[PDB]
């Protein structure tokens, strides 16, 4: 595992506020095509919060959070940042950051699409 | 005809292929369960287990017909006696018994290879193409299955030349090479073809498998194939040979006039090209253009060479195996 993911910024935020989470990739991401976020809370499966392309930057989103979050990547530190606004209690979940190599399937929201993941951080909304 | 040393090396090479194929699947299945891919895990183990169980039914029946006990005459048991007979031949009708036991093994490992390798290569190509880079353990399973199909096809080809004298013109190094590259090329086009359909709708593809399984099942019933003495056991062979014809043709009963093969591959050529036109004239947002056009070239060019090798086969060439699958 020459590549590893480091996540930070998770915490408890009052409902209706804002929160920013950072995810840094250690190693090489030259051929890494997709990288995004997912949320995990008990009683439901992983869902794709957001994603973006390292080459282009097209920020694919999900209908549940479309037009609410802002995810961007900065190539100086090879780090990806996701921002949340107008938090709601259902947003409370374990947020995982993962990246995927390029391939035939172009769907940066499928859980099984991505190759390697990270530890993730907890986000709590009151 | 005398079970030369090269034939013994064919038998020796097989046991490494068999054991490595079995251990790789166990390693891969454990890897999937450790990695959380339960669906890919149980499927990987199911194909090798269900493939082995079917072959054991034939192996036990053949031993019982010529004759705890259920596992006492399994595939592994057959290997041990074949190795002993092969070693005795090298040290030294014993040859007739040795070759007869070798050809009985070729039938079983052809079923074992095409009931496990073909359904698993689709699964592994599904897992490799979806996640992009795959891992080392998945590469071993793909490579050994590619070798298992390659090795079994050659060994089965050798068995026909030695068992019945009808395949007298089959002698030579080239025919076992053109036929071998035939099977890889026509399968690789079909393996990638199914995988592309396997991404848009999994349920529809399995429904097409049942339709193509029934046609193969019906055709052997129409062809009045007879391989097993037991009435109940033979339907298992009829059912299994129908599954194999979903992937590659085998000319059941070897008494056909080359017409069914042409009708089968005419459907293959237009069917394979028909799929791409739907995916080309109508673009799919699911697929990625960067990697799709390597695949589109790969599937057509492999089929283009696959048919050419088939044409070369007929342009130059055409006691128990007389009822098994023959010809191409
Ligand atoms: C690595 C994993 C295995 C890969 C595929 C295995 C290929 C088989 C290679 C050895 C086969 C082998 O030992 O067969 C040997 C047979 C022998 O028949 P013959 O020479 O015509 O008869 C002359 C004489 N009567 C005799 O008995 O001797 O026939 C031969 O002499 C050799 C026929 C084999 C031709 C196919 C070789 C292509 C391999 C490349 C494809 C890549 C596959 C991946
Ligand atoms: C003698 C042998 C008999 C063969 C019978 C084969 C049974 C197949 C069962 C399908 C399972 C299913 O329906 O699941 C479909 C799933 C994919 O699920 P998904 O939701 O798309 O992705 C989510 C992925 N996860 C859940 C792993 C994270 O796996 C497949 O891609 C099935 C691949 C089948 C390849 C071999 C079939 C041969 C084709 C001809
Ligand atoms: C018995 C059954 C046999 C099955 C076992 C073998 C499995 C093979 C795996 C196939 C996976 C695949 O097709 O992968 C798709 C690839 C990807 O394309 P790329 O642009 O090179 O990507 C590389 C881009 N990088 C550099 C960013 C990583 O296409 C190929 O080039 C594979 C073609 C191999 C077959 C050659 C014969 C025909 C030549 C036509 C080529 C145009």
């Amino acid at each position: 595992s020459q590549v590893q993911l480091v996540e930070s910024g998770g915490g408890s935020v009052q409902a209706g506020g804002s929160l920013r989470l950072s995810c840094a990739a250690s190693g090489n991401i030259a051929d890494i095509y997709y990288l995004g976020w997912f949320r995990q809370a008990p009683g439901k499966e992983r869902e794709g919060v957001a994603a973006l392309i390292t080459y282009n930057g097209r920020t694919y989103y999900a209908d549940s959070v479309k037009g609410r979050f802002t995810v961007s990547l900065d190539n100086a530190k090879n780090t990806v940042y996701l921002q949340m606004n107008s938090l709601k209690p259902e947003d409370t979940a374990l947020y995982y950051c993962a990246a995927a190599y390029n391939g035939l399937i172009a769907a940066p929201l499928k859980v099984t699409r991505y190759w390697y993941w990270g530890q993730g951080t907890q986000v709590t909304v009151s | 005809m005398k079970y030369t040393i090269c034939n013994f090396m064919m038998s020796v090479l097989g046991i490494i292929i068999y054991v490595t194929d079995l251990v790789a699947d166990i390693v891969l299945t454990v890897r999937y369960f450790y990695d959380g891919q339960y669906v890919f895990g149980v499927l990987t183990l199911s194909f090798v287990l269900c493939g082995t169980l079917i072959v054991h039914c034939f192996s036990y029946s053949w031993l019982k017909d010529d004759l705890l006990h259920c596992l006492q005459g399994g595939v592994f048991t057959r290997y041990w006696f074949v190795l002993r007979t092969g070693y005795h031949v090298v040290f030294k009708d014993p040859h007739k018994e040795a070759i007869d036991m070798a050809t009985d093994l070729s039938m079983l490992r052809l079923f074992e290879t095409y009931l496990e390798g073909c359904p698993q290569l689709i699964l592994q190509l599904y897992a490799f193409l979806e996640r992009g880079q795959a891992n080392f353990s998945q590469y071993m399973v793909i490579m050994v299955s590619c070798c298992a199909i390659s090795w079994s096809t050659v060994d089965y080809q050798i068995a026909l030349r030695k068992s019945l004298p009808d395949k007298n013109l089959l002698r030579g190094f080239w025919p076992k090479l053109t036929y071998l590259f035939y099977k890889l090329f026509t399968l690789l086009s079909w393996m990638l073809s199914v995988v592309l359909l396997l991404f848009v709708d999994v349920r529809t593809v399995l429904l097409l498998l049942l339709f193509l399984w029934t046609v193969g099942f019906i055709w052997a019933f129409i062809n009045h194939t007879q391989f097993c003495n037991s009435l109940s056991m033979e339907f298992l062979y009829r059912l299994v040979v129908g599954f194999i014809l979903v992937f590659t043709f085998f000319n059941i009963k070897g008494q056909n006039t080359k017409c069914p093969m042409s009708c089968y591959y005419t459907v293959r050529v237009l069917g394979t090209l028909g799929i791409l036109t739907v995916f080309w004239i109508y673009p799919l947002s699911i697929f990625n253009s960067d990697y799709f056009i390597p695949i589109s070239a790969t599937i057509v060019l492999s089929l283009l060479f696959g048919i050419i090798f088939l044409g070369v086969y007929y342009g130059t060439y055409h006691c128990r195996i007389r009822y098994f699958l023959m010809d191409a």
